[PDB]
């Protein structure tokens, strides 16, 4: 239970990291989809995101 | 923290301590074991005899 404790913070930490990663990517796609009636950084930042 | 190190303290300290005490008492048990075995086969000389 000290290894369930350390294991719990371990996999909690790693899943927190990957959750932060996908949060960043979907956050960037939200930054893409937010831009309406601009059409200029659309292909720039959006095509940067899809890269 | 010292819940986990309390498992190190009680579990490691008591495990090592009563490991030596219980295993040494088990060595006294093995002394009684070879005692009764020696008296056993020594009484079992009349079997072959």
């Amino acid at each position: 239970v000290n290894n369930k404790k350390i294991s719990l913070k371990i996999s909690e930490a790693t899943i927190l990291i990957t959750k932060v990663v996908r949060i960043l990517e979907l956050s960037s796609k939200c930054q893409e989809l937010i831009t309406e009636r601009k059409f200029f950084k659309v292909l720039q930042n959006l095509d940067s995101l899809e890269k | 923290f010292s819940e986990q190190v309390a498992t190190q303290e009680v579990i490691h300290s008591e495990n090592v301590i009563k490991l030596s005490k219980d295993l040494h008492t088990t060595l006294l048990t093995f002394d009684k074991l070879d005692d009764r075995l020696t008296n056993v086969t020594q009484v079992v000389s009349p079997l072959g005899d």
